[PDB]
C-alpha cells in the first residue's frame, strides 16, 4: 500500500542514511581543494545569462551550485551561518562537519555503534575541546602597540587563501587601519569598495578621508578651500503646495501667471535659509533640478546629488556633521570642515576625493585589477578580512592558526577518551581524528606528504610544546609565534560549534520523504 | 549564388571541409587526446584500462595496440594513430606504447614551429634528416654480444625478458615467466642461432587454479576427451618400446563410400545378406590395420559411429573424436609423426612417438582436456597459462605473447641496446648538436626533434612520482661529462642508473622502428590540408 | 625513490587547466591576424 | 577535439576511481550477509517466465544478476572460477576480494599511497599468508580412520551455511560415505541426485545401486533377482546399416515383401546373439521399438529405453560390466551383475531401484522437500560439499574453520610489516585488516559484538594458543579441534589467491571506456 | 543500552514483512473454499 502518492521518492533505514554521508562527501570534496593558502579557486559557471564569478569562498560556492540533496543544504547552510556571524572560516566548517560523518560511517559500520551513541560521544568531545582551546586564547586589547601588530597579523592568514596572497603584504596595512578608525564602532557600511579596471592588484591604496564617486554641478567650480558640508535628508523637488492632497482652483488666469511664480519664491526662500550657515558645499540624497541649482552658483556653493542610503552615513560621520532637515535653527546641526574637495580621476570615471576631514569613522578601499573576476574576488577578499578584523576589537580572544588550533583541542579529546568506558569511547577517539583532517588537507594542496607532516606534529605537541605548527613554505614544522600566524577565537569556536551541531542532525536522521516537486 | 542551388559533390551539406590553421589544431589535438592516454601506462608504473565491448565483453591492458584496437573513434587522425601502434604490435610486437607517446611529441613540437610561419613540409624534412642521425649515432654504441657462447646466450634472453614482462598485469610471477618464456625458443630454434620459427609455439589459455600453475609442457593439449569413456585416462607405453606410437587419422571409421552420391539397389534377399557381412567385415579389418601397426592412441578427425567404441575397447586402443583440421598440424609436429590418409597406407614408420598421453581434471567439472608430453627436445612447445579470472587468462596471453616477441628479435644477429630511457637521451644530444652546426632554416627541426626523444624519459618520472625536470638534467649532464650511454630512467628505484648494473635490455630492432614509425606518420599528417569527412 | 612521499590524486584540474589554456589559445588565434599595420578588420 | 563517437562514456579521473571502488561495494555487500551459518539466502526476480531462484550461493547471485560496471564483472568472474575449479567458497572469495580494495580506497585518498605500492604490498603480504597456513596444515591421509572422520567435519562446516544446517548431521555421512564409494574419483557427473517434492527434509537417504528414473517398457516384471546387466550404445532399432546410398530396386511387390522380412531377420538374429550371454536383464541407451522388445519376452530378458548417455557412465559403474556391442564375439565383452532389481514408487513416478551391486564406483542421492526452491537449493549445497571432499581425497591437507584460518594469517602479515619499512607498511598492514573482516561479517550475521569479540580472538593467538577460533552458537572464543570445525587446504590457497589477484586488477584501472552498445 | 549492536540494516526484517502479507493474501483466498461448506472457483 502506498499512502504518500505517485513520483514520491523515500528511503528507509540503511537506504535513508548513507544518502546524508555521500552527500556530505560531494558537498566537502568540493571546497576541500579550496582549504589553505596553497588552495586552488573554483569557477562557477551559471545555466543562463552566461555568468562566470571566480571565488574561492566555501559558502559562496555553495549557494551558487544547485543541490537537491536534503542532506546537502544543511552543510549549505551552516556555510551561510558562519558567513553570516563570522565571514571567514565557511570552507573550514563544511570540511569539518563532512569529515565528523566520514568517521562516524566506519563507526556504524566496523565498529557497529548506534547513532545517538556516536552524538554522546561528540558531546563530550567538544566540551574537553572548547575548554582547551579557551586556555590556549591569549588577552589582547591590554596595550595598543599589541593589539594592533595582532590585526596585521590576523589579515595576513585570511588573505593567504585569497588571490591576494602575493600582495597580502601591502594589503596588511590596508585592512588593518580602517579597523582602528572606526573608534570602536563594528559596521561593514562605512567601509567602501570600488573597483577599477588597469594597473596591478599592488596598486590598491588606503584613502586618507573619504572618496565617493560623484559629479559637480554645471558652473559649480572643482576646488574649493575650506568647504563647509552639510548632508540634507529633504530633496529639492516640486511638494505641490504642503499636505499634498490638494489642487489650484483658478477662476482666472491672472492669479495663475502669480501662482507658479509663487512656487519659484518657495524654493529660492528654502535656499535662502541653507545660505545662512555659510557653506561652500551642498549634498542631496536625491536628484537636484536646475532651477535650485543656479541658485548654487551665486551663493558659491558646491552641489552632490543622487546620494546613496549608505553614502548618506558614511560622507557624515567622516565629516562630523548630522543630516540637516529642517534648515530652521542654525545654531544646532554644527558642521565640520574639509581640506580638499578637488576630484581626482581614477580610469575613465572621475572620483570626488576628499582630504584632511575631522573624523575617519567611515572609509573607502580602491581596488585595481585587470578582470572584473579579480574584481569580484577582491571585494569578497577583503570583506572576510575587514569582518574578522572587526570582530577582533569587540573580541579580544585570539589563538594560533596553522593547523595548531585543530590540534591543540585533538589533545584534550584522547587524554579524555580513556576515562570514559563503553562503546562511546570509539567515538570520541573519532572526533580527535576528525580536527586532525584540516591540517591534513593543508598539507596536501601545497604539495607536500600528509603523513610525514601530521605524524612530526602530533608527537611534538604530546612532548609539552604547543607553538608548533605547520610550515608550508619550507615543508617542515615551524613555530607559530616567529611566523606570525595569529587567530581569533571566536572564528576557531565558530567552526568547531557549528559542524558539531551539523553533523549530530544528518546522525538524526532514519527516514527521508521527499515530496512531489512543483 | 544567383538563385540556383549549387551542389558539386552528391551529399553536399553532409559533408564537412577543414582548412587553414583551425585544420591544423584539430590534428595536434587529436594526438595530444589520444598520447595523454597512453602516456599514463607507459612504463613499469603504468595503469591498465578497462574496455568495454559493444557486446558487453570487457578487456583490461595497458598495449597500446590492443587498447585503440577495441577503441571506436571518430576523428580520422586519432585513427591514423591505431594502426600505428598496430604497425608495431604485428611486426616488433615490443614498444607499442611507445610510438604512440613519440609520435605525439613530435607532432607537439611540430604546431609551434607551424605557427611561426615554418612550411610543414620543411619540417617534415628536418624529421627525416634528424631521424638517421639518431639511427646511426646508437648504432655505434651498441656491441655486438654474439661473441659469446650458449651459455652466456642464455642470460641476455633472461635480461629483456624480465624488461618486456613489466608494467602489465601479474608482473609479480615475471622472474618464472622469463624463464620459461627463454627455455621455448632453447627446444625451438635453428642450430646457427638465426631465423627461429615463431609458429611452432603455440598459444593456449586456460581459466582456473592459480599463477603459479603456469609450467612448460611440450606436446600437444587438445580440447576433446577420450571417446567412449570406459578406458584408463592416463595412457602408458608398453614395457620396452621405442615409443608410444601415436596414430593420425584424417578419415572417420566408416564403411567406403563414394565421395559422390550413389544408389545401391538391392535386387534380392541374398544381395541384402552379402550387405550384412561386408559390413561387420570392414569394422573388423579397420580395427586389425591398427593393431598390426602397434599404434595405440588414434585419433580421428571427423570421428566414428558408436561401432568402434567396443572395437577399440577391445583392442585398448585410445580414441578421440571431432578433432579440428588446424590442431592436426600441431599434433605431427609435436610426435614428428605422419599424417595416414587411409589404412592401405597405414605404416610403422608414419606414427608419432610423444613420452606420454594423459589428462588433467582440472576444476570441479569445466571440460576435460588432453595433454601429450614428450620425452627429449622437440620442435614443439605449448605455452600453458592458469588464472583466477578471465581478465587474467587472457591478458597473460598476450603478456607472455609479446615476452616472446621480444626474444625472437634477439635471435637476429648484432642488435641490442639497453632501456629505462637510456636511448631516447643519447639519440636526443646528438641530434642537437648537429642544429649548431648546420643552422639554416632547419635549426629548428632538429630542436623539434630532440626535445620529441626527451618525453619519453620525462613520462617515466611522472608514473613514478618523480621531477622530470630534475631527471632529464641529470641524464643530459652525464652524457657531456661521460661517454657512458647505459645511464638512464629508474622507475623501480633500486638505484644504479647504470642500465648493465639493472640488466634490463631491450632489442634495438625495436627501437629503431619506434623512430622510424613516429618519423614516418608525422610526415604523412602535416602534409593534410582539406579534410572532408562525410556524415555517418 | 618510487613508491614514497605522494602520490598525486584528481588529476581532473591538470586537464581543466589544459582545456582552459586551448580555448583561450583559440581566442587569441583570431585576434592575431588583426595585430600591426597589416592586419584586418573583423566585421561581427 | 572528441575523437570519440557518439554516445562513449568515458570517465579520465577522479569519478573512474570512485565508480571503480564504490562498484565493489555495492557486489560486497549484496553476498556479505550470506557468510556463515546465520546467513540469510537471496532472492533473484527473473525477467521473463516468473521464475523464482533462492540460492545462498555467490556465484549465482552474481551471474543471475545483471551488472554493467566492469568492476562488478571482476567479481563476477573470480566466482564463477571458485565455483568451477573448487567447488566451493564464492563468496569468501567476492567478501574477500571486496574488502581489499575497502582498505586500498582509504590509502590512495587519506594515505595517498601509489597504486601499485599498493599492489606491491600484497605480493609481499600475500606470501607470509601462504606460507602460514603451510606450517598449520595437518595430513591425516596417513590413518584411514582419522582421513574418513575429517571427511565429515568438512562437510559439516560446508552444509552450515546452506539450508542443512539444521540436518546437517545425518547429511554429514551421507556425503561422506557417497565420496568413499567414487575411490578417489573426483568427477562429480558419476553421482546422480532425483529431487523429490513432499515429505520431510530429513528423509533423504542414500542407497547402494542406481536409482533409474526410466522403467521397463511393458511386459517385463517389476522385481526380479539375479539379473545380469547388460549395456548396449548403438542401433538395434529399424537399422539403416551405414551408407545413405543404399536403396532397394524391385520388380514386383512380391519380392519386396521378402525384402522388408529380411530387415526382421537381421533384428531377429542380433537379439539371437544377445541370448547366448545368459543375460535377464538388457539395457538399450537408444529407445527401442515393439518389434525388438517383444523379442525378449520368449528369452526371459528385461528390456530398458531411453537411457541417457550420462545416465550409461553412471550405469556402468554402478553393475562394474562394460558397455558392450558387436555382440560376435562373447569373450571380450564384459557384463554387469545384480543381486536384485526392483520397480519401486517414490511420489507419483515410479523408479527402478538396484541393489546388492558388485561395484560401487557409483552411486544415486535421493532428496525430499517440502518446495521446489529448497529442492534446489539441496541439490547446490550438496554440489558444494561433494566438490570439497572430493579434492579432498587429492590433497588431503586441512585448515581449522570457524575465523582461526583467516587470524592466523594475519600474524604472519603483522610479521613481514616491519622488515619493508618504505610506504607498503600501510598496504601490507591493510591486508592484514582485510582480514579481519572475514571473522567479522560472521559476527555481524549472528547479532554479535564487531570490536571485543573480534579483540578476544586476536589476542587469544598471539598468547601462543594456534588452536583458538570463534564460537558463533555461544558467542565465545572455543577450541575449534572439539568442535569439528575444519575445511580442505585447497579451499583456503584458492580463497587468499582469487581475492589478492583480483584485487590487482580494479587497482590498475585509472581510465574506463564504455563504446556504445550494441 | 548504548552498547548494543545497531546492525545498520533494518531491511532484512522490513523485506520479511511485505513477503507475509503477500503470502496470507493468497491463503487467505482460498480460505472460504475449505471444508463441505466451502466455495468452488472458476478460474
Ligand atoms: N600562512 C599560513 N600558513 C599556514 N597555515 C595557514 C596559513 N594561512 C592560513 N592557514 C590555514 O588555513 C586554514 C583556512 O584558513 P581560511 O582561508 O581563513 O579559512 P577557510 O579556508 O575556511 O576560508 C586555517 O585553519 C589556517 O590554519
Ligand atoms: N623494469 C624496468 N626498468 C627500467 N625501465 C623499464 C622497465 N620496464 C620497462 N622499462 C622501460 O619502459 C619502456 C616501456 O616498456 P613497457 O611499457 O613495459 O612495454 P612497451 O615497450 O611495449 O611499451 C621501455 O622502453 C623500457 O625501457
Ligand atoms: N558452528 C560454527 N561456528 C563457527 N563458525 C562457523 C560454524 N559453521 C560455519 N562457520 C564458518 O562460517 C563460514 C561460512 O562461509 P560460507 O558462507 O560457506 O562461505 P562461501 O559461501 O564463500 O563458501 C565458514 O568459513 C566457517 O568457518
Ligand atoms: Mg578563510
Ligand atoms: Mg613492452
Ligand atoms: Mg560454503
Amino acid at each position: 500500500v502506498q499512502i504518500f502518492g505517485d513520483q514520491v521518492t523515500e528511503e528507509r533505514a540503511e537506504n535513508a542514511r548513507l544518502s546524508a554521508f555521500v552527500g556530505a562527501i560531494a558537498v566537502g570534496d568540493l571546497v576541500k581543494s579550496t582549504l589553505g593558502p596553497k588552495g586552488m579557486d573554483k569557477l562557477l559557471q551559471s545555466a543562463s545569462s552566461n555568468t562566470c564569478m571566480v571565488t574561492n569562498d566555501g559558502a559562496t560556492i555553495l549557494k551558487s551550485i544547485p543541490l537537491d540533496n536534503p542532506a546537502a543544504k544543511v552543510l549549505v547552510n551552516i556555510s551561510k551561518v558562519q558567513d553570516d556571524e563570522v565571514g571567514d572560516g565557511t570552507t573550514s566548517v563544511t570540511v569539518l562537519s563532512a569529515e565528523l560523518l566520514r568517521e562516524a560511517e566506519k563507526l556504524i559500520d566496523q565498529s557497529k555503534i548506534h547513532p545517538q551513541t556516536i552524538i554522546e560521544g561528540y558531546r563530550l568531545a567538544s566540551a574537553a575541546a572548547l575548554d582547551a582551546l579557551t586556555k590556549a586564547a591569549v588577552d589582547n586589547s591590554h596595550d595598543k602597540t599589541m593589539f594592533r601588530e595582532d590585526l596585521i597579523h590576523i589579515a595576513k592568514t585570511t588573505l593567504s587563501s585569497k588571490i591576494l596572497s602575493q600582495d597580502k603584504d601591502h594589503f596588511a596595512e590596508l585592512a588593518t587601519n580602517a579597523i582602528l578608525r572606526l573608534k570602536g564602532s563594528t559596521n561593514l557600511e562605512h567601509i567602501q569598495i570600488i573597483k577599477i579596471l588597469g594597473g596591478k592588484l599592488s596598486d590598491s591604496f588606503l584613502d586618507e578621508g573619504f572618496i565617493l564617486a560623484k559629479k559637480f554641478g554645471n558652473n559649480q567650480p572643482k576646488r574649493i578651500e575650506n568647504a563647509k558640508i552639510l548632508i540634507a535628508n529633504t530633496t529639492l523637488d516640486t511638494d505641490k503646495v504642503k499636505i499634498f492632497g490638494t489642487k489650484f482652483k483658478v477662476d482666472s488666469t491672472a492669479k495663475l501667471a502669480q501662482l507658479e511664480k509663487a512656487e519659484r519664491e518657495k524654493m529660492k526662500n528654502k535656499i535662502a535659509k541653507i545660505s545662512k550657515f555659510g557653506i561652500n558645499t551642498f549634498i542631496n540624497r536625491q536628484l537636484i533640478y536646475d532651477y535650485p541649482e543656479q541658485l548654487f552658483t551665486d551663493l558659491g556653493i558646491n552641489s552632490i546629488e543622487h546620494a546613496d542610503f549608505e553614502g548618506v552615513e558614511r560622507l557624515a560621520l567622516v565629516t562630523g556633521g548630522e543630516v540637516v532637515s529642517t534648515f530652521d535653527e542654525p545654531s544646532k546641526c554644527k558642521l565640520g570642515e574639509c581640506d580638499v574637495i578637488e576630484e581626482i580621476m581614477l580610469g575613465e570615471q572621475p572620483f570626488l576625493k576628499f582630504s584632511g576631514c575631522k573624523a575617519g569613522e567611515a572609509c573607502t578601499i580602491v581596488l585595481r585589477g585587470a578582470t572584473d573576476q579579480t574584481l569580484d574576488e577582491a571585494e569578497r577578499s577583503l570583506h572576510d578580512a575587514l569582518s574578522v578584523l572587526s570582530q577582533t576589537t569587540k573580541e579580544t580572544r585570539t589563538v594560533l592558526g596553522g593547523g595548531c588550533a585543530e590540534m591543540v583541542m585533538s589533545k584534550a579529546v584522547d587524554t579524555e577518551a580513556q576515562n570514559i568506558d563503553g562503546k562511546k569511547s570509539l567515538a570520541v577517539e573519532a572526533f580527535a581524528r576528525a580536527l586532525r583532517q584540516l591540517p591534513t588537507i593543508l598539507a596536501d594542496n601545497a604539495g607536500f606528504d600528509s603523513s610525514e607532516l601530521v605524524s612530526k606534529l602530533r608527537s611534538s605537541i604530546y612532548n609539552g610544546i604547543s607553538t608548533s605548527g605547520l610550515d608550508l613554505n619550507n615543508g617542515t614544522i615551524a613555530d607559530m609565534r616567529q611566523l606570525g600566524i595569529v587567530e581569533s577565537y571566536k572564528l576557531k569556536r565558530a567552526v568547531v560549534s557549528s559542524a558539531s551541531e551539523a553533523a549530530e542532525v544528518l546522525l538524526r536522521v532514519d527516514n527521508i520523504i521527499r515530496a512531489r516537486p512543483r | 549564388e544567383m538563385g540556383r542551388p549549387f551542389i558539386i559533390v552528391k551529399d553536399q551539406g553532409n559533408k564537412k571541409r577543414q582548412h587553414g590553421l583551425e585544420a591544423k589544431k584539430s590534428h595536434i589535438l587529436a594526438a595530444r587526446s589520444v598520447a595523454s592516454i597512453i602516456k599514463t601506462s607507459l612504463g613499469p608504473r603504468g595503469l591498465d584500462k578497462i574496455l568495454i565491448s559493444p557486446d558487453g565483453e570487457i578487456t583490461i591492458t595497458n598495449d597500446g595496440a590492443t587498447i585503440l584496437s577495441q577503441m571506436e573513434l571518430d576523428n580520422e587522425i586519432a585513427k591514423l594513430l591505431v594502426q600505428l601502434s598496430k604497425s608495431q604490435d604485428d611486426e616488433i610486437g615490443d614498444g607499442t606504447t611507445g610510438v604512440v607517446v613519440l609520435a605525439s611529441a613530435l607532432l607537439d613540437q611540430a604546431l609551434e614551429l607551424i605557427q611561426k610561419g615554418i612550411h610543414p613540409i620543411k619540417i617534415a624534412n628536418g624529421f627525416d634528416e634528424a631521424a638517421k642521425l639518431a639511427i646511426s649515432k646508437l648504432e655505434e654504441t651498441c656491441d655486438d654480444i654474439s661473441a659469446s657462447n650458449d651459455e652466456l646466450f642464455r642470460d641476455f634472453l633472461l635480461r629483456a625478458a624480465k624488461t618486456s614482462l613489466g608494467s602489465k598485469i601479474v608482473s609479480k610471477d615475471h622472474d618464472r615467466f622469463a624463464e620459461m618464456a627463454v627455455e621455448a625458443v632453447i627446444n625451438v630454434m635453428d642450430k646457427d642461432r638465426k631465423d627461429v620459427d615463431f609458429d611452432l609455439i603455440k598459444m593456449q589459455g586456460r581459466v582456473g587454479g592459480s599463477i603459479s600453475d603456469s609450467k612448460l609442457i611440450n606436446g600437444v593439449i587438445l580440447d576433446k576427451d577420450f571417446s567412449h569413456p570406459q578406458m584408463p585416462k592416463c595412457v602408458l607405453p608398453k614395457e620396452g618400446s621405442d615409443g608410444v606410437k601415436l596414430a593420425i587419422l584424417t578419415c572417420p571409421f566408416e564403411p567406403p563410400k563414394p565421395k559422390t552420391k550413389h544408389k545401391l539397389d538391392i535386387s534380392s534377399v541374398e544381395e541384402y545378406q552379402k550387405l550384412q557381412t561386408y559390413e561387420q567385415d570392414k569394422f573388423k579389418e579397420m580395427i586389425d590395420d591398427v593393431k598390426k601397426a602397434g599404434a595405440d592412441v588414434v585419433i580421428c578427425q571427423w570421428g566414428f559411429d558408436d561401432e568402434a567404441n567396443h572395437l577399440l575397447l577391445q583392442n585398448d586402443l585410445p580414441a578421440v573424436r571431432w578433432v579440428g583440421g588446424q590442431e592436426l598440424e600441431h599434433i605431427a609436429i609435436s610426435t614428428n609423426g605422419r599424417i595416414v590418409p587411409r589404412f592401405q597406407d597405414l605404416s610403422k614408420d608414419k606414427l608419432g612417438t610423444c613420452s606420454r598421453i594423459y589428462e588433467q581434471e582440472f576444476g570441479t567439472t569445466k571440460d576435460r582436456m588432453l595433454i601429450i608430453e614428450q620425452s627429449k627436445e622437440t620442435k614443439t612447445v605449448t605455452c600453458f597459462v592458469r588464472g583466477s579470472n578471465k581478465m587474467i587468462v587472457d591478458e597473460a596471453e598476450r603478456a607472455l605473447h609479446d615476452s616472446l616477441c621480444v626474444v625472437r628479435n634477439l635471435v637476429k644477429d648484432s642488435r641490442v641496446v639497453y632501456g629505462g630511457g637510456a636511448a631516447e637521451v643519447t639519440m636526443s644530444l646528438a641530434v642537437s648538436e648537429e642544429a649548431d652546426k648546420q643552422r639554416g632554416i632547419d635549426q629548428y627541426a632538429f630542436r623539434g626533434f630532440a626535445q620529441a626523444l626527451d618525453t619519453i624519459p620525462m613520462t617515466l618520472a611522472e608514473n613514478s612520482g618523480l621531477d622530470p625536470i630534475g631527471t632529464l638534467s641529470t641524464l643530459k649532464s652525464k652524457q657531456l661529462k661521460e661517454k657512458i650511454s647505459n645511464i638512464g630512467v629508474d622507475c623501480l628505484g633500486y638505484g644504479s642508473n647504470d642500465m648493465k648494473e639493472l640488466f634490463v635490455v631491450d632489442p634495438f630492432i625495436g627501437k629503431k622502428q619506434q623512430i622510424l614509425l613516429a618519423t614516418q606518420l608525422c610526415r604523412m599528417i602535416l602534409k593534410i590540408d582539406n579534410v572532408i569527412i562525410s556524415g555517418k | 625513490v618510487p613508491s614514497n612521499a605522494t602520490f598525486k590524486n584528481k588529476e581532473k584540474p591538470q586537464e581543466v587547466r589544459k582545456a582552459n589554456i586551448i580555448a583561450a589559445r583559440s581566442v587569441a588565434d583570431a585576434i592575431r591576424t588583426s595585430l600591426g599595420p597589416k592586419g584586418m578588420d573583423k566585421m561581427i
